[PDB]
């Protein structure tokens, strides 16, 4: 029990550090571009919003961890439980569906198809992403209701008489996070299919990829990690003692690794990172 | 430029009727539309106004709720659906075009009009001059005064002058009490200070015989005057 | 004999240079050495005219100092109410490639032209209520660079065919053609008394023309590159030229030579638009460095900078009452400075 | 408020004009703007005819894509004063005639017409206004190229060239020369197609090339380039 | 050939050379006097009060 706790804590701090570094990188680079008067695009606006949401989530999870270790007197609350869970749920839902909105931006700008609905969504990209963010309020409300039901059952059971209700709520949150991830993965696969079809068409007619490789590698890694974590919480035991730290690290894994992947994929952020590395040496 | 109006005729009290103003010879879409009545032996009275694109629709208090105004821009026609007619609505209805931009001339054209016969806190503008006897070659000055100052913060005073020749639709003479309307002889000129206004005809011809109306455009419940009658 | 013709031309050029040197006793800098400096002129964007969706290539003020016509490659002429942002008209141009626009002194007509080689006169005060093409003046074999209205019936147009022309609007025929430039004429400015006008061309020469006579009275050669902008002094006895050599120059008519150049070491970009102030003391020039520099006319000193455009400033106009400076640029925005 | 009735109606008219301008701009942004270029006898007229004054604007629709081709061959003026007007077109359709390798211009008989075409291609491909504007290079008059390369060799145009006098080798050499004339090969692409009068695939080639340029422009806007 | 063009250029230079020219000092004085006379009526050079400025 001790060694797994120590390893997961070390990786927790590691994720905290890399998430801070990456999201501060996006925010500082785009703010510098804004104040200096450089060009501002829609994609960098979405990147700013995503980065601030992710850094807020990282800070929230780290604050939860410190309150767990630094001042472990208010964990026996059944009130901060609810407040932290609800605030995290709102912020994380907004962040992950903003990531899906960025994916929708990429998909509806870059991929080309022939289905009329596809072009109809193509020519109204900002409207489409805003509409998606607004409709996903039903998912947000359903998640909030289910989470509150789980915690109310936990509180009622404790008063009548923990890590088991915590397992159930973590499973619910994991599913509600899987849904936008599945949407983003399907849209990425469709975009790659469109690009492959276009390349084949010109190889017939007439005669970035590193970023795509990194993105697909991250997608596979996050998919396998999240599926393993969900299955382990669903059926595997012996993780209840360290379920808190494992859940916190699984929550912080996305807004840091994906932020790094987004740094490498985008050309502007990659150039900024190269300039910073050159300035360091 | 022609604004021919249809509808009209005898209508039983409390009934309904529809008035159509067929527009031909100008860009109907870009022109705001107006409806002005005239009782058998009285002056004019604004009724309804619909803007370009039908965004803004303003009615008069006497017709609010009962009457509605709509336009068919592709068909180049203006409608006035009239419900629950009363004896006070017995008047000759004039369909009026009005474009609104910087330096534009509103109320340029008035239609021939249709007579509807029903069987048995706003600015008030008074023209106390009433009937005036005039001779050719004379110089008359028609005076109209307003309840509140028609001068605006933008510097554009908003008094309009119209001419009703015997058996003719009103023709715009002055807009913003200083500007001659297109096609109006130079003998006409307007002056004022914000509350009191004048319309001066330096030389008088038989064409000037008629009645003159003063109108305000500061507050959209547009109010005309009694109408000074000039007779030979 | 061609050789003797060339020798006589060289001798006459030498005589002209000798006369210009003899007339030059003290340059403008020495005479205006003791005059109080203008001071740091600081203007702010009092108005931003949004609505254009392409690079604005021309902009002309109206004589009322309120109305303003702007031309951009989106194919539209927008007549702006500068005092309160309001698109009075949006004229859909037949050819979207417009490099010049003009406002008649009466305000009843607006003319645009460009790569179609046709100056389209548009009527504003029409009974139908929509701006319509009154006349399409054709005959120029090159792109239209600048058109200016003599009056409601006469227009003077400069084109890339190395010629300027004076048209009769009612007849649509060239009353007079102006020849003598070797390069493409890029700008013209009518004199305040409308008797004469100066045209600058790519031959690095500015020529003063007589409208009624139709022949060039004076030529001025001081620039090392194509002249893009020319503007007339309010006095009517001098004019200023801007070129791609990154220098603006002031030419006198009576002295027939340049008076003072406006050059800075850091200025590398050329000049696109030049317009004098009402008093003639301030020379506002639009550069390709995304900036407009306010120049003292009597002193080669930079009075100020009108930065705020994200792309090259293409047009620049000063109101007749001198209470505004519009500097529409390629970022599809117009800015009314004061 | 502090706005009169006339001022309010003027604001309404301005808003209507704004809506119309936004609609027109949205329509224009969906249109493909193509700049057509050539050197005199090159089959620019043939290309215009196949894919149906100072500027000739030919508009055609192909596969639900509205095209806009601008011909500036009749300008006859300094190109550097109006070539920035076309900065922002989707692609540049450059047409050279392979039958001009043996033919020289009327003036300056020392200089070869194909070399004039190469000079113009170098001038416009490497121009500062067109750094990411892909060039759809067209080599028309390939039937006369067949007939001429059957008899006359390519040495007259390019003395360094040493290869078989068949169609494939000479055509590949000319295409390679025109492609290597592109200095900035990292931000711009040259699409090359061989055409003549009896071809119906030219419009399809332009459509495919413009589809690629649009995809690359979208990738650049999304920042993935 | 081009002899006609050369003669036209020579005649144009004849007309341009034989014109009345004034000393540059007088022209500079005239321009400075014009600038000083109309200095008050130049809003850009001398900013107007905000009340009189129509671009508030
Ligand atoms: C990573 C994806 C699949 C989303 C799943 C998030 C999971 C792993 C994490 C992220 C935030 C976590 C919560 C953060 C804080 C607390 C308060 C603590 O007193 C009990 C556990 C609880 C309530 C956690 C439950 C598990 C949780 C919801
Ligand atoms: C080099 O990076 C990329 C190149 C091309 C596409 C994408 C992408 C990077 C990401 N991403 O942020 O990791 C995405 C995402 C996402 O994960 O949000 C969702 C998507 C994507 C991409 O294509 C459509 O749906």
């Amino acid at each position: 029990g001790g060694v797994i706790k120590s390893i997961f804590t070390f990786v927790l701090i590691v994720e905290f550090i890399i998430g801070n570094l990456g999201n501060s990188f996006i925010a500082l680079v785009n703010c510098i571009d804004w104040v200096k008067g450089r060009k501002i695009s829609s994609v960098d606006r979405i990147l700013t919003a995503l980065a601030i949401s992710r850094i807020s989530l990282v800070w929230l999870i780290f604050g939860s961890w410190c309150v767990s270790v630094f001042f472990p007197a208010l964990f026996a609350t059944e009130k901060m439980f609810r407040m932290l869970t609800n605030i995290w749920t709102v912020i994380n839902h907004f962040s992950v569906w903003l990531a899906t909105g960025l994916g929708t931006f990429y998909f509806l700008k870059i991929a080309n198809f022939s289905n009329s609905i596809f072009l109809y969504l193509k020519w109204r990209v900002k409207k489409v992403v805003l509409v998606l963010l607004l409709v996903t309020s039903v998912f947000l409300f359903l998640n909030i209701a289910l989470i509150n039901i789980h915690i109310n059952a936990s509180i009622n059971g404790y008063r009548r008489n923990f890590t088991r209700f915590s397992s159930l709520i973590v499973l619910t949150s994991t599913v509600f996070i899987f849904i936008p991830f599945t949407l983003s993965l399907a849209m990425f696969l469709l975009l790659i299919f469109s690009m492959w079809k276009h390349r084949k068409k010109m190889q017939h007619t007439v005669k970035a990829h590193r970023g795509v490789k990194s993105v697909i590698t991250f997608f596979l890694l996050y998919a396998i990690f999240s599926l393993s974590f969900f299955i382990s919480v669903w059926t595997s035991e012996r993780l209840e003692e360290n379920l808190i730290i494992l859940s916190q690290v699984m929550g912080m894994a996305y807004p840091s690794c994906h932020s790094c992947v987004l740094i490498l994929g985008n050309k502007k952020l990659r150039q900024a990172s190269l300039s910073v590395l050159l300035w360091l040496r | 430029v022609q604004l021919v109006e249809s509808g009209g005729g005898l209508v039983q009290p409390g009934g309904s009727r529809k008035l159509s103003c067929s527009a031909s010879g100008f860009a109907f879409s870009s022109f705001g539309m107006h409806w002005v009545r005239q009782a058998p032996e009285k002056g004019l009275e604004w009724v309804a106004y619909i803007s370009s694109g039908s965004g803004t629709i303003y009615y008069a208090d006497t017709v609010k709720g009962r009457f509605t105004i709509s336009r068919d821009d592709p068909k180049n026609t203006l409608f006035l659906q009239m419900t629950s007619l009363r004896s006070e609505d017995t008047a000759m209805y004039y369909c009026v075009r009005s474009i609104y931009y910087y330096g534009s001339s509103p109320f340029d054209f008035w239609g021939q009009g249709t007579t509807l016969t029903v069987s048995s806190s706003d600015i008030v503008m008074t023209q106390a001059t009433s009937s005036v006897p005039v001779t050719p070659g004379e110089s008359v000055s028609i005076s109209c005064r307003s309840s509140k100052s028609l001068l605006h913060s933008n510097g554009n005073t908003y008094l309009y002058w119209f001419l009703q020749r015997p058996g003719q639709s009103p023709q715009l003479l002055i807009y913003r009490m200083s500007n001659l309307a297109s096609g109006v002889p130079d003998r006409f000129s307007g002056s004022g200070s914000g509350t009191a206004f004048t319309l001066t005809i330096s030389r008088l011809e038989a064409e000037d015989v008629g009645v003159y109306y003063c109108m305000q455009h500061l507050e959209y419940p547009l109010t005309f005057g009694a109408g000074t009658k000039l007779e030979l | 004999e061609l050789d003797q013709l060339r020798q006589e031309a060289e001798q006459l050029k030498n005589q002209i240079r000798d006369a210009r040197k003899a007339c030059a006793d003290a340059t403008l800098s020495q005479i205006t050495n003791n005059i109080d400096p203008v001071g740091r002129i600081q203007m702010r964007t009092r108005r931003t005219l949004r609505g254009h969706l392409a690079k604005i290539y021309a902009m002309h003020w109206g004589t009322d100092s309120r109305l303003l016509v702007s031309a951009s490659q989106d194919g539209k002429l927008i007549i702006w109410d500068s005092y309160t942002t309001n698109k009075v008209h949006a004229i859909p141009l037949r050819s979207s490639w417009v490099m010049t626009c003009a406002y008649a002194p009466s305000g009843n007509y607006v003319a645009c032209g460009g790569l179609d080689n046709i100056c389209s006169i548009y009527n504003l005060k029409t009974r139908e209520g929509n701006v319509r093409v009154s006349r399409e003046l054709a005959g120029h074999t090159g792109y239209l660079s600048c058109c200016r209205f003599l009056d409601d019936n006469q227009i003077v147009t400069s084109s890339g065919d190395t010629t300027c022309a004076l048209w009769d609007i009612e007849t649509g025929q060239q009353t007079t053609t102006f020849t003598g430039h070797t390069g493409d004429v890029m700008s013209l400015s009518l004199a305040p008394d409308t008797r004469l006008f100066v045209s600058g061309a790519c031959d690095a020469s500015a020529k003063l023309w007589d409208v009624r006579e139709g022949m060039c009275r004076q030529t001025f050669t001081g620039h090392e590159s194509d002249i893009n902008a020319i503007c007339f002094f309010p006095n009517g006895n001098a004019f200023a030229t801007g070129s791609d050599d990154a220098t603006c120059r002031l030419f006198d008519l009576r002295a027939d030579q340049e008076l003072m150049t406006y050059s800075h070491d850091n200025i590398i970009c050329g000049i696109t638009s030049v317009s004098f102030s009402k008093s003639g003391r301030l020379l506002l020039a639009g550069y390709d460095d995304f900036n407009c520099n306010v120049w003292d006319a009597l002193k080669a000193d930079r009075a100020g900078v009108l930065a705020g455009h994200d792309n090259r400033v293409s047009c620049l106009g000063v109101t007749d009452d001198g209470m505004a400076v519009a500097t529409g640029s390629w970022d599809s925005f117009l800015k009314i400075w004061n | 408020c502090t706005l009169s009735a006339e001022d309010k109606a003027a604001v309404e008219r301005s808003k209507m004009i704004d809506r119309n301008l936004r609609e027109d701009g949205e329509k224009a942004a969906r249109e493909v703007k193509l700049l057509l270029l050539g050197a005199g006898e090159s089959g620019k007229s043939t290309i215009v005819k196949q894919m149906k004054t100072g500027i000739v604007e030919t508009h055609f629709t192909f596969k639900d894509l509205h095209f806009k081709m601008f011909d500036v061959g009749g300008q006859r003026s300094e190109r550097k004063k109006w070539i920035h007007c076309f900065e922002g077109v989707t692609a540049i359709i450059f047409c050279v005639a392979l039958s001009d390798y043996d033919l020289v211009l009327a003036e300056d008989e020392e200089m070869n017409r194909m070399h004039e075409s190469m000079k113009l291609f170098d001038s416009i491909c490497n121009n500062k206004w067109f750094t990411d504007t892909s060039i759809i290079l067209f080599l028309n008059k390939k039937d006369l190229f067949e007939e001429k390369i059957k008899k006359s060799p390519l040495t007259i145009c390019y003395p360094e060239y040493a290869g078989s006098n068949t169609y494939e080798e000479a055509a590949a050499y000319i295409q390679c020369q025109f492609e290597d004339l592109n200095k900035r090969k990292d931000t711009k692409e040259i699409y090359t197609h061989f055409t003549c009068a009896t071809d119906t695939k030219n419009v399809q080639f332009v459509f495919d090339a413009v589809t690629d340029v649009i995809i690359k422009n979208n990738l650049k806007d999304c920042g993935l380039f | 050939a081009s002899i006609a063009q050369a003669r036209k250029l020579v005649e144009q230079l004849k007309m341009e050379a034989n014109i009345d020219r004034i000393k540059v000092s007088k022209a500079a004085a005239d321009l400075m006097a014009y600038c000083e006379a109309h200095a008050k009526e130049d809003p850009l050079l001398t900013p107007v009060p905000a009340s009189e400025n129509p671009f508030r």
